[PDB]
């Protein structure tokens, strides 16, 4: 099997066109898909990829092991842009993406071999693809299904699995996910968006791992700066000063002597140096500030003044920590005192606006936690354990499970995956392709067959039977899609999928396998879009 | 360029065991011979396992990731090097006829595996013996077993206390309810530092208990020790003052010299006056000195040693208390080298040498070698790797597995045992490393010269009816118990090994196509 | 079980070809052993002849292709630095000892057991050494002994024609060098000189040193009985 020596179109090149190309077509597209196809699916294999100088690496990265591929054929180098496109604008899918994309050039080929001229496979499949979109449309949904039940805890109860604290994952799956919850803002104009970085994690040897607590707002990993002050102030109403400025009585110069020689310089350096900090101390205080958080730390006759007036007064905070008390409390951080050469603690606006602020002992530990406030999206949780040692296993694995289930979260549309979008648009689709009656219909039956070849490849992958695994879904999505255009209807079970680890067929909604709507329309529509250019070529000239 | 499907998993497999073959009679304390052939046209008869696989090439990335496996072992536990490589091998051989003739998914085999290497480890475990990791008498005799047929076994006194004293010295021996149990995390590879010093004899080999410097001075000869030291630490340069401004010095004419140089005198001497306030005995400046400087400071009765690093005077200050400042007039009365017996400045091979010590102890040592030759100071220094090699193996873990091949042959037989509940497709393959772990047991009876089977058979009923305790010996080949032919070997060696060499296996099991490209 | 552009012997072809590269080496250097042996000849490659029967020369001269063969004549090289003879001895030994072995291996034997065995032997051979040796007389003055022992090196590497020639010389230039109150010897107290236009057998010992320039005018001395040297 090749092609050469064509000894016409007399030129100084090579002249390949016809069938003959369209073979080599078939054979480029499908050495490439092959790569990645392996590796599909979390239960997929990796592969060892060779460079050219004696050294390898092993991976199941769909994106790294086709950057890595060596691609000669042109007709390849077609899904080579393929995968880039898609690594660029949605950063995952790009094994699913080449594989449909080569099942979709290689069933072309046998309508070509049917008489179906390549412009009415082209646009028949553009039209299937135009309306499998508007199916996945009408399949999608926001986050739901969190009352009388909850889904985030498959995933959160998954993510911790292999970590120490999965031990006791029936619990503490409930605070990942009540955790991350109560940490969805709006950003600016109403993006409805879960932070990058939220719930804030501390750890206790207290007690048991079971008795970890879930605190309303943010905790603070600091104590009052004096055991004279309250623990619990200003029930009502508390405002929380945050500053990085010190209270540390003033040094004029660090590179200056004072030499003091008259009584009265022993008054004016005095009073000096302290009352930079207790005249800010004094605006700290008529600010309304009943908690008082300061970085660079507090001097003593300032504390006393804050432990009158019942002051629950703090220094050496963390500056990280004020960062997320102030934003989180509607505040900015005093890095400094201005506003035309005064000087002001700048109340509402450097002072954060909540209903109270108590310090709470842990047994044998203690912190400052915050319980609310006006508007903050904020939480925190303190893990307990076994150890110190395991404690940081711990809080390692819930920061793990929470940036898992943020990401499913941070999609506001998602469609269930495993197979359910697939199959389910094979059923749906093959309906369709009955409406046409001409060319487009056999175009739009082979686009829906070629669908299935994910649920397929992930099947083989689990190690299990494809011939029952994809059959069975077909038999569940058929009746949802039998009954659907009908619009009759009091209760549809949509959705099933494969669970690739036990090898049965399960709805795949409350199992919670997840994919953002995003990823599959831009998947789908990306694969075709390389089978269009792959079809195209029908002549290839080598110069 | 491409190899796909069952080929890939053959090849994996069948490069794999030729690493394993390389190197599979070199095991045990009768380790034959191989001759390797250099392309130059020399040739070593080399036996140790290290050295045979690091001198040969291989071209299959499979092979390559076993010889990458054995580095990963060397750095992780002082030995097991071939143990790993042999029962890595020989699981994949033994995963063969399941990968391939019975068609069981790499999935199944891998997941297989992993509960075998969960069970092989509880029995490691169940078979061991404890030993009194604080008894340094107790340790002395299990340390003395990495020093024999060693230079210097007529010293293993020496070179057991130094490795007892540096690793007890860097042991993290903690345990409580609220930071855990440390499991007597030690370091051999930075905080028991050694260092090779001409003269004297394997005896003459010292601890030091804090910072050895081996930076010259500005007046080599210095006392012999100082008995009340004051160390300053400052990081000010002694020279010019500059201010804050831009200004940079331009003089064109000859005559004008002078009077930066007469600036300069001046404010060097002040700066020298305010270090020499607190009467010190070492000044340590951290940027430069100007030759006025070390005048300035040496006539007062003074070593002053100019450029060393902050890393230096981070750890100085941990053994001689004396505060690292930034300006000469941040120094402190309180910067004193107290808590010390005395500082050494003596020098050996003529060679200068500034010792530190105190008698505290910074979380770590120094060890000092001596030798009348750099041949002698070579076999001490790596005799004594050895004996810190095998200190922290037994002090990582209060207990010892048995040898010859007695720990290999009870991990067989009890997961044999085991596969018996095991019901399911995994059944199949999970037998495989029970099979696996007699390549040890096997190797050593054909080192000894009897038949495989006959005596492994003899060896077998002894683990099935008796203790597990019953192993091969090394000499007369027979089965023998390893109470009376005690062989203990630490029980991470046999931990790693098989926790390693499965976990190589599960990942060249799980490739299944080899692609090039760049 | 094997990389590309690699080879190996796993079977005991191992054996073989180690045994059989020794006996070919044993098969060269057996002739040069004793007084009645044959004489070996080297060609540099450029044209110039050189012969000797010394193991040492031989070994050390040659170039051998056979890697195992390689391993036994540098082995057997070091005596050199040891000794100072008994090389070809050693080789001979090292040749009919893997012959016995491989006789023993066909049989089944593990090369463990003959190994163990040889040491075994090695031991008691010491042993035997220590109580076969005879001691010398103590004393320096023994020349007709010592004659005896320049005789029988000699013989084993001249044509026993220039053994009357050399012996004495051999003799008496060691005893000369000969430390007082029997101490030691540094036989590099002997000069060692060539020179042409004369036959072997005028090879003679010159109690002091000889110069190479001499005088250049016909009136210098021929011969002083005695004189005073600046």
């Amino acid at each position: 099997f090749n092609n050469s020596r064509s000894d016409t179109l007399f030129l100084g090149g090579e002249k390949i066109s016809g069938d003959d190309i369209r073979n080599q077509n078939v054979l480029a597209t499908m050495a490439v898909a092959n790569v990645v196809k392996s590796s599909l699916g979390p239960v997929g294999l990796d592969k060892m990829l060779v460079d050219d100088i004696g050294d390898f690496t092993v991976t199941n990265d769909g994106a790294t092991i086709l950057s890595l591929l060596d691609v000669q054929h042109p007709a390849g180098k077609i899904l080579v842009e393929l995968a880039q496109q898609q690594d660029r604008e949605i950063g995952d899918g790009t094994t699913s993406v080449v594989i449909i994309a080569s099942e979709l050039l290689k069933r072309a080929n046998e309508l070509v071999k049917n008489k179906i001229h390549p412009t009415t496979i082209i646009t028949g499949f553009r039209v299937a693809l135009r309306e499998a979109i508007r199916f996945i449309n009408e399949v999608l949904s926001t986050s739901v299904d969190t009352l009388g039940k909850e889904t985030l805890i498959n995933i959160a109860k998954t993510s911790m699995s292999s970590k120490i604290i999965g031990a006791d994952s029936d619990f503490f799956s409930n605070m990942v996910v009540d955790a991350l919850l109560a940490v969805k803002t709006q950003n600016s104009k109403g993006e409805i968006k879960y932070p990058v970085k939220a719930v804030n994690v501390l750890k206790a040897h207290g007690k048991s791992a079971t008795e970890s607590l879930l605190v309303p707002g943010y905790a603070l990993n600091c104590t009052v700066a004096s055991q004279a002050m309250p623990k619990r102030i200003a029930g009502g109403n508390v405002k929380i000063a945050c500053l990085d400025l010190n209270l540390q009585k003033a040094r004029m110069a660090m590179g200056v002597q004072i030499n003091i020689d008259d009584p009265e310089q022993l008054e004016q350096i005095r009073k000096r140096e302290a009352g930079i900090v207790l005249e800010r101390v004094k605006k700290i205080i008529d600010a309304g500030a009943q908690v008082v958080l300061t970085t660079k730390g507090i001097d003593d006759l300032c504390l006393k003044e804050f432990v009158e007036a019942k002051i629950m007064g703090v220094r050496r905070c963390k500056k990280e920590d004020l960062r997320r008390i102030a934003r989180a409390t509607g505040a900015t951080l005093v890095s400094s005192m201005s506003n035309l050469e005064g000087e002001e603690t700048f109340e509402s606006s450097y002072l954060g606006l909540c209903d109270e602020v108590v310090q709470a002992k842990f047994s044998d530990d203690e912190c400052i936690l915050i319980k609310g406030t006006s508007k903050h999206s904020s939480s925190s949780i303190i893990l307990r354990g076994a150890n110190d040692y395991s404690l940081d296993e711990m809080e390692r694995s819930l920061h793990d499970s929470l940036s898992v289930v943020k990401r499913t979260l941070e999609s506001g549309n998602v469609v269930p995956g495993g197979g359910c979008v697939e199959a389910a648009l094979n059923i749906y689709l093959d309906n369709f392709a009955t409406t046409v009656g001409s060319r487009e219909q056999l175009a739009i039956a082979e686009f829906a067959a070629a669908l299935l070849i994910i649920p397929k490849t992930l099947a083989v992958n689990a190690a299990k039977d494809s011939s029952e695994l994809v059959a069975k879904l077909r038999s569940y999505h058929a009746a949802s899609q039998m009954a659907k255009p009908e619009d009759v209807k009091r209760r549809s079970y949509r959705n099933y999928g494969l669970d690739l680890i036990r090898g049965k067929i399960v709805d795949e909604i409350h199992a919670g396998v997840l994919e953002p709507t995003i990823s599959k329309v831009k998947s789908l529509k990306s694969a075709l879009e390389a089978c269009v250019a792959i079809l195209r070529i029908d002549t290839m000239i080598t110069v | 360029e491409r190899t796909t499907g069952r080929q890939a998993q053959i090849s994996n497999i069948t490069a794999a065991k030729a690493v394993a073959d390389v190197i599979r009679t070199c095991l045990g304390p009768k380790a034959m011979l191989k001759m390797l052939l250099d392309p130059m046209g020399g040739l070593v008869l080399t036996n140790d396992g290290h050295a045979i696989l690091r001198e040969i090439d291989v071209a299959h990335p499979a092979a390559k990731s076993m010889l990458e496996l054995s580095r990963t072992q060397d750095e992780e536990v002082g030995d097991g090097t071939t143990t790993v490589i042999i029962l890595a091998g020989e699981i994949l051989a033994q995963c063969a006829p399941y990968l391939i003739e019975k068609n069981i998914h790499p999935v199944i085999i891998i997941q297989a595996l992993k509960k075998a290497l969960t069970d092989a480890l509880e029995v490691i475990k169940q078979v061991s013996k404890p030993v009194d990791v604080e008894n340094d008498a107790a340790m002395k005799k299990l340390i003395q077993a990495s020093i024999g047929t060693k230079y210097v076994i007529h010293w293993s006194e020496k070179m057991c206390e130094l490795a007892l004293d540096a690793v007890k010295t860097v042991r993290k021996d903690l345990g409580q309810t609220v930071e855990g149990e440390p499991n007597f995390e030690i370091d051999i590879k930075r905080y028991v530092r050694v260092e090779k010093i001409p003269g004297g004899d394997v005896l003459d080999s010292r601890v030091l208990k804090g910072v050895l410097l081996n930076k010259d001075v500005v007046h080599p000869k210095m006392s012999r020790h100082i008995e009340n030291p004051r160390v300053v630490l400052l990081d000010c340069p002694l020279e010019y003052k500059k201010g804050e401004s831009q200004t940079n010095i331009e003089i064109e004419k000859e005559e004008d010299w002078n009077r930066i140089l007469q600036i300069e005198e001046e404010q060097v001497q002040l700066m020298c006056e305010q270090i020499l306030a607190v009467r010190p005995t070492l000044v340590i400046t951290e940027k430069g000195v100007s030759d006025l400087a070390q005048h300035y400071l040496l006539k007062g009765g003074c070593s002053v040693l100019r450029r060393v690093k902050k890393s230096d005077n981070n750890r100085i200050a941990r053994v001689t208390g004396a505060t690292i400042v930034n300006r000469v007039e941040d120094l402190k009365e309180s910067d004193v080298g107290t808590n010390c017996g005395l500082f050494k400045v003596e020098m050996i091979g003529d060679e200068y040498f500034s010792f530190l010590d105190n008698c505290k102890e910074p979380k770590a040592c120094t060890i000092m070698l001596r030798g009348g030759s750099k041949d002698i100071l070579n076999e001490i220094d790596r005799n004594l790797q050895d004996a810190m090699a095998v200190a922290r193996n037994v002090m990582l873990s209060p207990s010892l597995s048995p040898g010859g091949g007695a720990t290999e042959m009870a991990v067989s037989v009890k997961l044999a045992e085991k596969a018996k509940q095991l019901e399911g497709i995994q059944q199949w393959p999970y037998q495989a490393v029970a099979d696996a772990m007699e390549c040890i047991p096997r190797t050593l009876i054909q080192n000894a010269g009897g038949d495989p089977i006959r005596l492994l058979s003899q060896l077998r009923a002894k683990h099935a009816q008796g203790n597990f305790t019953t192993g091969i010996d090394g000499d007369k080949g027979k089965i023998v118990d390893m109470v009376s032919y005690g062989i203990w070997e630490p029980e991470v060696i046999k931990q790693q090994s098989v926790k390693t060499a499965i976990e190589s296996a599960c990942l060249l099991l799980r490739v299944d196509d080899i692609v090039s490209g760049v | 079980l094997l990389n590309p552009k690699a080879e190996s012997l796993r079977r005991d072809a191992a054996l073989k070809v180690n045994v059989t590269s020794a006996e070919g080496l044993q098969s060269v250097l057996e002739t040069n052993l004793g007084p009645k042996g044959t004489l070996k000849m080297l060609v540099d490659g450029a044209g110039n002849i050189k012969l000797t029967k010394d193991g040492k020369v031989l070994l050390t001269e040659m170039q051998i292709q056979s890697p195992t063969a390689v391993l036994i004549a540098r082995a057997a090289a070091a005596q050199d630095e040891i000794t100072g003879d008994g090389t070809t001895t050693v080789v001979c030994l090292v040749g009919e000892l893997l012959r016995q072995a491989h006789r023993f291996i066909q049989e089944g034997v593990h090369p463990r057991i003959i190994t163990d065995g040889f040491e075994i032997a090695r031991k008691e051979s010491m042993k035997f050494l220590d109580e076969f040796k005879i001691s010398k007389t103590n004393l320096s003055n023994d020349r007709e002994f010592l004659l005896q022992v320049a005789r029988s090196s000699l013989l084993t590497k001249v044509d026993a024609d220039l053994t009357e020639v050399l012996t004495p010389i051999v003799t008496d230039a060691v005893l000369s060098v000969y430390d007082a109150q029997a101490d030691n010897l540094d036989l590099h107290m002997v000069e060692i000189m060539q020179m042409q236009h004369l036959s072997p057998k005028d090879t003679t010992f010159i109690k002091g040193l000889v110069l190479d320039h001499g005088g250049r005018h016909p009136d210098m001395p021929t011969r002083v009985k005695n004189a005073y040297v600046l």
